[PDB]
């Protein structure tokens, strides 16, 4: 028995997608609901929009944009061309919003149902879709990210803790540079890191949730995963004790590093995917490594939460759309019997209402 | 300038 | 949804 | 000063 389940949802090449467009710059998956692919067919640039609830009927529309990102929940699409940003409601055939920046946008992403984050060479902005909002600057970029390829941006649930991640080549390895910014303190901290997520976690005996910051890094010393509370604990709460654990890379994976993280708050577990397609599962509370295996030969270059299972969904370079999630019937007996860790097994069983710790 | 043609 | 075997 | 100590 295995503590995780691995599923294929789609092969994009079966929908006529050119494998040259299956990559970070042309294929976006902002949630598990849609995949957008920018393609050129003859003379005309187009966007192919795959509705994951109706995947054999993609729509193709002409575009003149250098990037397209679908809203996480609705058929509302953001497109840009240099400094021009436009937002469309597809079913209304309507241009919702248009804005002209004074800098090119090198990376952008939906960070919520109604806010787009914009990263320029110099700063990070948030742009709300509510009312007549224009972009608001959140922070200036830290010099440690200068010249990096920006690969991710995320926030905590309350948008008070913000995290920008870039990568570059240094001493012949891919080095991660992160900028953590506190909205309330107006302070940044540079941190070496490859993939990260925030999470809400309520410790037993606390009345309020803790906001945790989790990141994984392959540093010069090796792989590490950190889980740390950000901010002052809510009044009355005990602080979450920080955790730090090794992230293992086998000897043949000397050039591998973390590329994606999703945290399930249903099960309080951390999914980590590496550049060369390894999947790890960690306990969010302790950092304990529950499971590692290999899910792809090809790099998985984009991921999202898989809402139905509280797992992770991703696309690889071949165009396989794959998800991983906790096997709810197996995880507890796996931890008890294979990991020989009845203490973690019993804690997780009661913490997340999972079967299997009736016998330890 | 219109970046998406929905017609 | 197709069940997949792990690669190791 | 700093946000986090690890």
């Amino acid at each position: 028995i295995l503590p995780i389940r691995f599923q294929e949802h789609l092969q994009l090449q079966n929908l006529g997608i050119n494998p040259a467009n299956i990559g970070f710059s042309t294929l976006t998956m902002e949630s598990d609901k849609f995949i957008c692919i920018r393609e050129k067919v003859g003379e005309q640039a187009q966007v192919v929009i795959i509705d994951m609830n109706d995947p054999s009927n993609p729509i193709r529309r002409p575009i003149s944009a250098d990037s397209a990102i679908m809203n996480p929940a609705s058929k509302v699409i953001a497109l840009k061309a240099g400094k021009t940003l436009q937002i469309f409601n597809i079913e209304m055939k309507s241009k919702m919003k248009a804005h002209t920046m004074t800098d090119d946008v090198t990376f952008w992403k939906w960070i919520s149902l109604n806010t787009v984050a914009l990263v320029t060479d110099n700063a990070v902005y948030h742009w709300s879709m509510e009312g007549e909002s224009q972009p608001v600057k959140m922070f200036d970029r830290h010099s440690s990210l200068a010249g990096c390829q920006i690969i991710n941006y995320r926030t905590d649930a309350k948008q008070k803790w913000l995290l920008l991640t870039g990568i570059s080549a240094q001493q012949n390895r891919v080095v991660g540079a992160m900028q953590l910014y506190s909205v309330d303190r107006k302070v940044s901290q540079p941190i070496e890191g490859h993939a990260a997520s925030f999470a809400q976690f309520k410790m037993e005996g606390n009345a309020e949730e803790s906001t945790l910051f989790c990141f994984a890094v392959r540093g010069q010393a090796g792989g590490k995963l950190h889980i740390i509370e950000v901010g002052t604990p809510p009044t009355g709460n005990q602080p979450f004790p920080k955790k730090a654990v090794d992230v293992f890379f086998p000897p043949e994976a000397q050039n591998d590093f973390p590329v994606a993280m999703q945290i399930s708050e249903k099960h309080d577990v951390v999914f980590l995917i590496t550049k060369y397609g390894y999947i790890h599962l960690y306990d969010l509370e302790t950092g304990t490594c529950i499971y590692m295996n290999r899910i792809s030969g090809e790099t998985i270059f984009v991921t999202a939460p898989h809402e139905a299972t509280a797992g992770i969904i991703g696309v690889n370079r071949k165009g396989q759309v794959l998800s991983v999630c906790v096997e709810e019937e197996n995880i507890i007996p796996y931890i008890t019997n294979v990991l020989q860790n009845p203490d973690l097994a019993l804690r997780m069983a009661v913490r997340n209402n999972l079967a299997g710790a009736e016998e330890l | 300038e219109t970046l998406l043609d929905l017609d």
